[PDB]
């Protein structure tokens, strides 16, 4: 996250870092103790991967992670249909161990179609991170946060050369210099209503990070929560 | 209505004959007395932060 704040303890609850054969290289959201929501770029099969829930500080500790191992990842099947399209930027994460809920570890609530999208239209969601905090520079050690105001569609077409589909929406300041980026991806952008907090998008691309003119694309999640509803069901 | 003030739900609306409301929430809450308002059913529900941060309060 560019020219955002540091998270305070357990102030997003439902974010964890992704490990692999990278480092802390992606976000994602916990949908509930067994199944962990990202973006399917971050996860294209092979590797191992390792999630830790109740993190804060990647360099330190308060005893309050919960680390688990990956046994099974489903990327929507749609996702790379269309070679480099970004397009359905999303997969679920079941964990090997159930997560222990408390304070620093909480599922991110997710609405049905129509509410997820009435949530969006909020207009102001908040994204999260442990990603780049500067374009082409280092990642955060403390978890980063940031609040991004929607940014109507045709607006959002007219940004970039690449298609955005119906399945994607725009967030970022006409002006620039705030914004999610690599590292980032697959974490939540969530909308809150009323004290709490409803998953809107997941972070998924843009073109280098914080351009004036350039906005962060987001996984549209009101045209994904009946597929993710339905893959995380526990027994 | 659900039409203004989302029927003054906190979560969800759905309009009911002759222009009721009935309320409701996400999994982990339940309707509150009012049957407008949304209660904590679990001790840890969804969306909420519950470590209230800092501790420089009356509590």
């Amino acid at each position: 996250v560019v020219g955002g704040e540091d998270a305070k303890p357990g102030q997003f609850p439902w974010q964890v870092v992704l490990n692999g054969k990278v480092d802390a290289f992606c976000g994602g959201s916990i949908v509930n103790e067994k199944w962990i929501v990202t973006a399917a770029h971050c996860v294209e099969t092979g590797v191992k991967i390792t999630v830790v829930a109740g993190e804060h500080n990647i360099e330190e500790t308060e005893h309050t992670e919960q680390k688990r191992n990956v046994i099974r990842i489903i990327p929507h099947h749609n996702f790379n249909a269309a070679i480099n399209t970004y397009n359905h930027d999303i997969a679920l994460l079941e964990l090997d161990e159930p997560l222990v809920l408390n304070s620093y570890v909480t599922p991110i609530c997710i609405a049905d179609k129509e509410y997820t999208n009435i949530f969006l239209k909020f207009g102001s969601g908040y994204v999260s991170g442990w990603g780049r905090v500067f374009h082409k520079g280092r990642s955060a050690l403390v978890l980063q946060y940031l609040r991004v105001p929607l940014v109507d569609r045709a607006t959002c077409l007219r940004s970039t050369k690449f298609t955005i589909t119906n399945n994607m929406f725009c967030a970022g300041f006409h002006e620039g210099g705030r914004d999610s980026c690599q590292g980032d991806s697959g974490g939540p952008h969530v909308t809150e209503v009323e004290g709490t907090s409803f998953l809107t998008g997941i972070i998924s691309w843009g073109e280098e990070c914080a351009m004036k003119g350039k906005y962060g694309i987001y996984t549209k999640v009101s045209r994904y929560v009946n597929w993710i509803k339905e893959k995380t069901k526990l027994t | 209505t659900c039409n203004i003030k989302n029927g003054r739900c906190e979560q969800f609306c759905k309009n009911s004959a002759d222009n009721k409301v009935v309320c409701s929430c996400t999994e982990g809450y339940r309707l509150a007395e009012n049957q407008k308002s949304c209660e904590p059913a679990v001790p840890f529900p969804c969306g909420r932060v519950s470590v209230s941060q800092t501790s420089k309060l009356t509590r």
